[PDB]
């Protein structure tokens, strides 16, 4: 099984420098052709970076040649983006993805992205507060974070029928919040226990909040 | 750059009936006999996932619902019939020139039968007033379609810039949404109050469906 997985990112002043790297199993990393394609707050879907399967040949779109280097290290089995001289629009998820063999004329496999963020304001980790309760719903507030983004799971991944986990919204502070519920049999309140578990590795927070 | 356009931006199609997704280059990207347009469908939280490749070939494990067509600067995807599992935004991708270029993306809604939401009120926690602040939350649980009206009143007063929403995406099950409405208060003005409502408009419902508590 093909695999690809990004880590590095993170929040970087404007004008700053980041590295990120992407980890290649599951087949013969030398002999592929790959690329870094990053998706925007907007949704929208740029390729930053391409190197060869040969000559270390790489290209960039004039958005940010000269300010991102794209490398490889085959002994690894590693992809790395170096990016220097960030600025706001460089924010967004970044994604490695593989060129399909031979045609090298799409993308066959990519990962999961790992998120860059450029931007002046400072870490904020969120504070976490209980939704208290046919059937009955309740949840967890994660209010006041920045930057994104945020993970929530319920009983450690043991609890998933029913749960809705809203995208953030960006309130007028500059700060992120959202809510995550879960429905569940009102009868099963007396007996089961329900726990938020929450996330926000960018300021290293990890909370586990019993409703 | 070669430019891609797509439309329409976004699409709602009853279940079992044809989307039609349109994709424009502003320069061709046939080279040899091949027109090299891609097209990728993205669920949330995931990477794209190519469908179509090299304009009209389907991608090992896709089903046969999907269809790809064109030539030159004019693309087509078709998908029919269409299922729950389709919703999602679907992207075309040129691969003839660098840069590569994406099309800004359509997204596709499946239509379903009407359904209602499930209402329910939060009040603040302790912990939260403890801050000073006093954050309401209502809750509309699996409904379609997406539209939805959302008022708050508090003793019985309707309230106006002091709330957001967010939305689900529409779930790959089922077609329904779910909706939150965040009313924020300072802890002095929510210690003057009693009723805190939620009234919730919404073409499922046979009338307006109010949540409330007493602080
Ligand atoms: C592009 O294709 C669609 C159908 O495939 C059609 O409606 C439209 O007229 C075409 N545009 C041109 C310029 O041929």
């Amino acid at each position: 099984e093909v695999k690809l997985v990004e880590s590095g990112g993170g929040l970087v002043q404007p004008g700053g420098s980041l590295k990120l790297s992407c980890a290649a199993s599951g087949f013969t990393f030398s002999r592929y052709t790959m690329s870094w394609v990053r998706q925007t707050p907007e949704k929208r879907l740029e390729w930053v970076a391409k190197i060869r399967n040969v000559g270390g040949i790489t290209y960039y779109p004039d958005t940010v040649k000269g300010r991102f280097t794209i490398s490889r290290d085959n002994a690894k089995n590693t992809l790395y983006l170096q990016m220097s001289s960030l600025k706001s629009e460089d924010t967004a998820m970044y994604y490695c993805a593989r060129h399909y063999y031979g045609s090298e004329d799409y993308f066959d496999y990519w990962g999961q992205g790992t998120t860059l963020t450029v931007s002046s304001a400072s870490t904020k980790g969120p504070s976490v507060f209980p939704l208290a309760p046919g059937t009955a719903a309740l949840g967890c507030l994660v209010k006041d974070y920045f930057p994104e983004p945020v993970t929530v799971s319920w009983n450690s991944g043991a609890l998933t029928s029913g749960v809705h986990t809203f995208p953030a919204v960006l309130q007028s502070s500059g700060l992120y919040s959202l809510s995550s519920v879960v429905t569940v049999p009102s009868s099963s309140l007396g007996t089961q226990t329900y726990i938020c578990n929450v996330n926000h590795k960018p300021s290293n927070t990890k909370v586990d909040k019993k409703v | 750059d070669n430019v891609l356009t797509q439309s329409p931006a976004s699409l709602a199609v009853s279940l079992g009936q044809r989307a039609t997704i349109s994709c424009k280059a502003s320069q061709s990207v046939d080279y040899d006999g091949d027109s090299y347009m891609n097209w990728y469908q993205q669920k949330p939280g995931q990477p794209p996932k190519v469908f179509i490749y090299a304009a009209s070939n389907l991608e090992s494990g896709i089903p046969a619902r999907f269809s790809g067509s064109g030539s030159g600067t004019n693309f087509t995807l078709n998908i029919h019939p269409v299922e729950e599992e389709d919703a999602a935004t679907y992207y075309c991708q040129q691969s003839n020139e660098d840069p590569w270029t994406f099309g800004g993306g359509t997204k596709l809604e499946i239509k379903r039968t009407v359904a209602a939401p499930s209402v329910f009120i939060f009040p603040p926690s302790d912990e939260q007033l403890k801050s000073g602040t006093a954050s309401v939350v209502c809750l509309l649980n699996n409904f379609y379609p997406r539209e939805a009206k959302v008022q708050w009143k508090v003793d019985n007063a309707l309230q106006s810039g002091n709330s957001q929403e967010s939305v689900t995406e529409q779930d790959s099950k089922d077609s329904t949404y779910s909706l939150s409405s965040t009313l924020t208060l300072s802890k002095a003005d929510y210690e003057k109050h009693k009723v805190y409502a939620c009234e919730v408009t919404h073409q499922g419902l046979s009338s307006p469906v109010t949540k409330s508590f007493n602080r």
